RNA sequence: CCUGUCAAACUCCAAACUUACAGACGCCGUUUGACGCGGGGAUUCCGGUGCGCGGGGUA
RNA sequence: AGUGCAAGAGCAAAAGAUAGCUUGACAGUGUUCUUCCCAACGAGGAACGCUGACGCGAAAGCGUGGUCUAGCGAACCAAUU
RNA sequence: UUAGGCGGCCACAGCGGUGGGGUUGCCUCCCGUACCCAUCCCGAACACGGAAGAUAAGCCCACCAGCGUUCCGGGGAGUACUGGAGUGCGCGAGCCUCUGGGAAACCCGGUUCGCCGCCACC
């Protein structure tokens, strides 16, 4: 019961929302895998009338790539309570986002007969702070 | 202009403001009167003015009657008397006038009126057993300024 | 749910199992559908026809009932899929069915996949099914070669329950051998 | 009418009932009717093609063959006989 | 079985109401017809309700009226028990009367004209501007009321 | 929460009723031939009134 | 929400968005309806076929322009294929 | 159907909730990337290969009505409205009688936490 319920890291999404890029090279090093560009929508007075066009970049890490990143990334921050989601997520930092979830998350991400995860199986802030804190660092 | 011109319900309902423009503001100052911070259940007596015929009452008439009625309740119970009266209707019907013979006759917007079916309550007061005859007088003056004949019916009030 | 005016998807749409837009397009042919489906451990082919109260399955095969003819191997691989298609196909001929349209439900049209293997099998069984050769895996992969070589890079047997060490595409042949034959009780 | 196009005054008859909103079931779009069969004509708001002139909504004609997949239905508009090309999606068997 | 008598003329009568009367074989004022009580016929009389007088007559009365106003499908041949006996599935007017009331046959069925061309009401009727409940003569009647009328028009 | 009101260009509802097709009864047609079809000849395309439902207009 | 533009209507594993590919906004000839309810009338329009040649897709299939209803023009003459 | 596949009607099926269920069986989650295939970056997904673990999700089974919905009883209501008729009433806007139809809101009590078809299956 506890096994198929104990949390895990689904993805680590590191991105640098700039606004006009040359920053891809650093993320390519800090994470270990290829980054992707970030297009935008809606026109903006702030000389942002080009809907589709480079403005940022991101990397989504999973499994080892993810963990091996947090090992050196988490220490760089000072995690708190508010800094956590209502689903059990937390973003810090160049932004560093950690998406946590229980085992069978696939049920909501697969194509055939997908389904939305019941609130009971959804991770909790408290459950999140725990799991995480229970691995190389403090809370609030 | 004579009410004879609009008192009847002989035209389609004309209320959609999304297709009408230049509608004159209402002349009705208030619909809630007396001590409106207090409820209606807080009174022993509840009297209403009932219209006896289905009609259309222009806002200038609702204001005249409501005024000449509340003005009495004020003069008899004081600018803060323990009473409360309500004009429950609002003039939704927009009225015109063709003010050029019958050519392009559709009229220009000139006012608003409330439609009242016979037997309905136009006004309603809630007073203490004391001021019961003071409200009955306020309505007498009120029905003297609206087209139809009215009944001054006494709802909750078995102190006769 | 929210109110009187709320629109709730047809049951099978919310269960996320039927693509109606694709369905209608299939039905427009007037031919029976070779419904190819797959699970983690199994694969299944059905020849479905339209009916007054719901679809009508006129024949079908399942990877499970493959062993019933001499199969000791797993049932979630390519060799599995093809042979099942064929088994299902053969039975289809029995019931008088002659042509079909491939319905892969919510699976993707990936080149060389199993739903296509199921299709090549059903076609070899003798069913007239609109297809495209350069979208079917290469013969050897159907046999199960890709897995043998994967087992080549041994160190720890690929299969846990000893069906065999270096696995066998040669078995695929013995099983297809048995199906293309007459006798065989369908 | 202020204008005389085909969809003039078709506000109600071509608007879907809230819950009937959205893509319609394929079953009745694929239905097969026989020559001689009586069928009621009623356009399906959700289905764009295969419609007949709205004016004929409510008719109950007779399948007298088909053109492609669409059906040829015979009706009598007032006193005049007319043939109507309509797809199953917009037809229903009678009785 | 209800007796139907047209009491109001055709001038200004709705055409669909007039055609209905003719389908029930009445073509003139005062003419009377005998109609079975079926859902179909029911709708019909309900439609002609304001130009007619109807209701179930008594065996007796039906016998009086048949005797006095019944006619053959063709010819002036008088209709009496002897006629009835020699031309119908019955023995006399009574056997006929009973059969009609019980709805086993129809005048047309027994070679009799579907209509009884009655005579103006002796002493006049209660008026054609009001129904029975309002003191008039139009509409559904009492077996006793229908009898009073039919007899007055014998 | 409570409390006061509306819609020709609003509708979660919803008639009476109008209307397609069929069967039944009725009426009608097979010497008075209906229904339908072809052809000859028109007149007519200033209308009005009552009642019902209207739209415009103080009327 | 979006779907070029009035209004009403249609659309959510799409009729909307993005990406890629493509040129069916193609040739020939009809059926039907509409224009013109019933009920005759042209140009114009639409839906639905058959033949030809293609595009895309695994394939069913979709594409006779833009989700549907506005964006249209006789004879004579000229130019053109 | 001791958990499956394709469906029809398309909320009576939605929303939310409680309880129960799986050693070589089923569906899953799950394990894992040599291949077919895959990500504008990620075997996340898609695709493929597979069984160490698991019944916590999903799913299937049993059930609860607070919200939404279908239908029914009773009340609202034969009211509102209305097809046919009237030398009935009203200064009139309008009303009434007889005949044939007949709601909606809302309250109260029930019902509804899907029904059905084909196939496969200890
Ligand atoms: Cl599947
Ligand atoms: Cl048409
Ligand atoms: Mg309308
Ligand atoms: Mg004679
Ligand atoms: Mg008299
Ligand atoms: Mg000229
Ligand atoms: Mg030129
Ligand atoms: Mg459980
Ligand atoms: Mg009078
Ligand atoms: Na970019
Ligand atoms: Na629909
Ligand atoms: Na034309
Ligand atoms: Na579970
Ligand atoms: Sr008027
Ligand atoms: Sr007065
Ligand atoms: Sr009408
Ligand atoms: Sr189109
Ligand atoms: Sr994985
Ligand atoms: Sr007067
Ligand atoms: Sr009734």
């Amino acid at each position: 019961f506890h096994e198929m319920r104990e949390p895990r890291i689904e993805k680590v999404v590191v991105h640098m929302g700039i606004g006009h890029a040359n920053a891809e090279d650093i993320l390519g090093e800090i994470t270990g895998q290829m980054p992707v560009r970030t297009k935008a929508k809606r026109t903006v007075g702030e000389f942002d009338i080009r809907e589709g066009d480079p403005i940022g970049a991101k990397v989504t890490l999973r499994d080892e790539m993810a963990e091996e990143f947090l090992q050196t990334a988490l220490p760089l921050a000072e995690l708190a309570t508010s800094q956590f989601d209502d689903t059990g997520n937390f973003s810090f930092g160049l932004d560093v986002t950690v998406n946590l979830v229980r085992p069978g998350y696939r049920v909501a991400k697969r194509d055939k007969a997908s389904r939305s995860i019941p609130t009971k199986h959804r991770l909790n802030p408290a459950d999140a702070v725990a799991f995480i804190e229970s691995t190389y660092d403090v809370e609030v | 202009k004579p009410a004879s011109m609009y008192r009847d319900i002989d035209k389609p309902a004309y209320t959609r403001r999304e297709y009408i423009t230049g509608i004159p503001g209402s002349k009705i100052a208030q619909h809630k009167m007396g001590r409106k911070q207090k409820d209606a259940d807080d009174y022993p007596v509840q009297i209403s003015l009932i219209v006896e015929e289905t009609v259309q009452l222009r806002h200038g008439s609702l204001e005249a009657s409501r005024l000449s009625a509340n003005r009495h309740l004020i003069k008899e119970l004081g600018e803060e008397g323990d009473y409360k009266m309500t004009l429950r209707k609002f003039p939704h019907q927009v009225l015109r006038e063709n003010k050029d013979g019958m050519r392009a006759a559709f009229g220009k917007i000139v006012g608003t009126a409330a439609r009242v079916q016979a037997g309905e309550q136009l006004f309603t007061a809630y007073c203490n057993v004391e001021d019961a005859e003071h409200v009955k007088e306020a309505f007498r003056r009120a029905y003297n300024k609206i087209t139809p004949s009215c009944r001054i019916d006494s709802s909750p009030a078995g102190n006769a | 749910a929210t109110g009187p005016r709320y629109k709730v998807p047809m049951r099978r749409r919310r269960e996320a199992r039927t693509d109606y837009h694709q369905r209608l397009r299939l039905l427009k042919s007037g031919k029976p559908r070779l419904v190819a489906r797959k699970s983690n451990k199994h694969v299944r082919a059905q020849l479905v026809t339209l009916g007054p109260n719901g679809d009508d399955t006129l024949a079908s095969a399942h990877s499970s009932d493959l062993a019933e003819y001499g199969w000791e191997a797993p049932t979630g691989n390519m060799p599995s899929a093809y042979l099942t298609g064929l088994l299902a196909g053969l039975r289809a001929q029995e019931a008088g069915v002659e042509e079909a349209v491939l319905d892969i439900g919510l699976n993707s049209p990936t080149p060389g996949s199993k739903v296509f293997a199921i299709q090549e099998g059903a076609i070899d069984a003798g069913l007239d099914i609109p297809h495209n050769d350069d979208v079917l895996a290469d013969w050897q992969r159907t046999r199960g070669a890709h897995i043998a070589e994967y087992d080549e890079q041994l160190e720890e047997p690929l299969y846990s329950g000893d069906f065999d060490a270096a696995d066998l595409p040669e078995h695929f042949d013995e099983l297809r051998e048995t199906l293309l034959d007459g006798d065989i009780e369908l | 009418p202020s204008s005389n196009g085909p969809l003039e005054g078709t506000r109600g008859k071509l608007k879907n009932k809230p819950r009937d909103r959205g893509t319609s079931p394929p079953q009745r779009a694929v239905e097969e009717f026989d020559d001689g069969e009586k069928v009621h004509l009623k356009i399906d708001p959700s289905v764009p093609n295969g419609r007949f002139h709205p004016r004929f909504d409510g008719q109950t004609g007779t399948v007298e063959g088909k053109q492609g997949d669409a059906y040829k239905v015979d009706i009598v508009d007032g006193g005049k006989e007319k043939t109507i090309i309509v797809t199953a999606a917009h037809l229903r068997r009678q009785e | 079985m209800h007796a139907l008598v047209q009491l109001r003329g055709e001038v200004n009568m709705h055409t669909d109401i007039q055609d209905t009367l003719e389908m029930l074989n009445i073509h003139h004022v005062n003419h009377c017809t005998l109609v079975p009580e079926t859902d179909a016929y029911r709708g019909m009389v309900a439609k002609v309700n304001d130009f007619v007088a109807f209701g179930e007559p008594s065996q007796e009365t039906l016998e009086t009226v048949l005797a006095t106003r019944a006619e053959p499908l063709e010819g002036d041949a008088d209709v009496d028990d002897e006629w009835v006996a020699e031309h119908t599935d019955y023995d006399d007017i009574s056997g006929l009367a009973f059969a009609l009331l019980s709805e086993e046959t129809t005048l047309r069925e027994q070679g009799l004209s579907p209509t009884l061309r009655l005579h103006p009401p002796r002493g006049g009727h209660d008026g054609v501007k009001h129904p029975v409940k309002e003191g008039g003569q139009l509409g559904k009647h009492d077996t006793e009321g229908i009898d009073d009328l039919l007899e007055a028009m014998r």
